[PDB]
């Protein structure tokens, strides 16, 4: 799974077999380490006219 | 005692709630109100 953005810490659960998480319109919201249990939120850089 | 069924191609609606588990689901099939 690749993107970009800006990674941070979070407070979500999950189950031990979840690997990412969506929001509605099939946006990639949050990202699961493989080598630690750890739950990162993800969001874009800043932009602007 | 055991049972046996077959799975067919089919649509269904699935309702997650907030801590992420299935908690119901619709079938489209049934009757024309699902
Ligand atoms: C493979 O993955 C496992 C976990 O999925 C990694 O194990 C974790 O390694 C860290 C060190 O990098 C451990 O932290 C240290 O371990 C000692 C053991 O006594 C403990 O006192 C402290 O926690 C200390 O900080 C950690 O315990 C260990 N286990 C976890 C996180 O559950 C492992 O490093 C990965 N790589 C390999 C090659 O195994
Ligand atoms: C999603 O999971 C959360 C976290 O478990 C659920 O909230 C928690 O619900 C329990 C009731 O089952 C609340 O009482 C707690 O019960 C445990 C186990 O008996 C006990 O050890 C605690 O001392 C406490 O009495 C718990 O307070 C509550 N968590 C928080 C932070 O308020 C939530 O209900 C789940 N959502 C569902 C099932 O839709």
């Amino acid at each position: 799974l690749t993107g970009t953005g800006v990674l941070t810490e979070s407070n979500k659960k999950f189950l031990p077999f979840q690997q990412f998480g969506r929001d509605i319109a099939d946006t990639t919201d949050a990202v699961r380490d493989p080598q630690t249990l750890e739950i990162l939120d993800i969001t874009p850089c800043s932009f602007g006219g | 005692a055991y049972y046996v069924g077959y799975l067919q191609p089919r649509t269904f609606l699935l309702k997650y709630n907030e801590n992420g588990t299935i908690t119901d689901a619709v079938d489209c099939a049934l009757d024309p109100l699902s």
